[PDB]
């Protein structure tokens, strides 16, 4: 039951806001380094954000001030709130278990966000 | 951001026994590099971490070795399941930059 | 009268950042003329030009070894692995940080694994809190049971220190001085 399931992706007009959810099984999000990594269609991977177990958050230089990563321990979910979405944010987003702040051991199935 | 360039854009081998993928860094990473494999229409799967250490479940056919700027990923026998895209990621500095990706064909 | 800064700065073997070495200094004239190679000198809340002519109660010298990329984390209001889970400065920190490259001493060709840092920690660290425990971290619902398997890892990760590595990954010896002024009669007077 190591599965990570993502939801919340969909079509959004630019400048709109969308919230992504990552529901985790057999992983304690509060006790793990969680990451959001996105892939543009037919392009390379690009790390978006990371949240530490202690609560510290870091973001990629292209997404700070508009993307916020959060966690809810009660439903063991990892949330990503993206506001003022630009057209270059389109792609498939993945929630990943980052071993420390080094590498992503596990990946979710990914969900597609299309900015118009 | 350390730029990770993969020398062969595409690599076309028969399903026999050879493969070699090279990742080069602008400045040194010191065995702080990881290799992932993305099958088409699927999430990336971790294969190698620390530039020489396998993870759980990936067979013995996958191996990797490198230090400094040049890193290599080799496959012993190229079974049909290994024909996919491979990415090299670094963790030496912030942020975690990925390569352009190398796609293996038949 | 001489304050024992010679033992602090010119120590042969320093300790890991997860168990950082604290030394108390009192009842001696503190003269910073001794601090005269290529090093970083950042003083927070005090004027570094007249530390010699400044008379306070206690000096706390905290010494630890970290990577070059983590030297910036030893500062007030900084967030990162070292700051959160190894060693945290408070917001109102009256003191100075002295860090110098030590590739000649703390690196060997085989690799130096005597230095370790805490990677996995559930909560953050309060300022000047020392975490010495080495209990296995629980990253999932399954018990670690004292065994280090899936979702249960050792919290301490070793550093990889080699001479051929870059400047960012080279070992840096960091000594942070915390100056405390008390209502009791001070006894550290330059």
């Amino acid at each position: 039951d190591v599965h990570l399931v993502e939801s919340g992706g969909g079509l959004i007009q630019p400048g709109g806001s969308l919230r992504l959810s990552c529901a985790a099984s057999e992983f304690i999000v509060s006790a793990n380094y969680m990451s959001w990594v996105r892939q543009a269609p037919g392009e390379g991977l690009q790390w978006v954000s990371v949240i530490y177990p202690g609560g510290s958050t870091f973001y990629a230089e292209s997404v700070k001030g508009r993307f916020t990563i959060s966690r809810d321990n009660s439903r063991n979910t990892l949330y990503l709130q993206m506001n003022s979405l630009r057209a270059e944010d389109t792609g498939v987003y993945y929630c990943a278990r980052d071993y420390g702040d080094f590498y992503f051991d596990y990946w979710g199935q990914g969900t597609l966000v299309t900015v118009s | 951001e350390i730029v990770l360039t993969q020398s062969p854009g595409t690599l076309s081998l028969s399903p026999g026994e050879r493969a070699s993928l090279s990742c080069r860094a602008s400045q040194s990473l010191s065995t702080y590099l990881a290799w992932y494999q993305q099958k088409p229409g699927q999430a990336p799967r971790l294969l190698i971490f620390g530039a020489s250490s396998r993870a759980s479940g990936i067979p013995d056919r996958f191996s990797g070795g490198g230090s400094g700027t040049d890193f290599t990923l080799t496959i012993s026998r190229l079974e049909p399941e290994d024909f996919a895209v491979y990415y090299c990621q670094q963790y030496g500095s912030s942020p975690r930059t990925f390569g352009q990706g190398t796609k293996v064909e038949i | 009268n001489l304050c024992p800064f010679d033992e602090v700065f010119n120590a042969t073997r320093f300790a890991s950042v997860y168990a950082w070495n604290r030394k108390r200094i009192s009842n001696c004239v503190a003269d910073y003329s001794v601090l005269y190679p290529f090093f970083t000198f950042k003083c927070y809340g005090v004027s570094p030009t007249k530390l010699n002519d400044l008379c306070f109660t206690n000096v706390y010298a905290d010494s630890f070894v970290i990577r070059g990329d983590e030297v910036r984390q030893i500062a007030p209001g900084q967030t990162g692995n070292i700051a959160d889970y190894n060693y945290k400065l408070p917001d109102d920190f009256t003191g100075c940080v002295i860090a110098w490259n030590s590739n000649k001493l703390d690196s060997k060709v085989s690799g130096n694994y005597n230095y370790l840092y805490r990677l996995f920690r559930k909560s953050n660290l309060k300022p000047f809190e020392r975490d010495i425990s080495t209990e296995i971290y629980q990253a999932g619902n399954k018990p670690c049971n004292g065994v280090a398997g899936f979702n249960c890892y050792f919290p301490l990760r070793s550093y990889s220190f080699r001479p051929t590595y870059g400047v960012g990954h080279q070992p840096y010896r960091v000594v942070v001085l915390s100056f405390e002024l008390l209502h009791a009669p001070a006894t550290v007077c330059g």
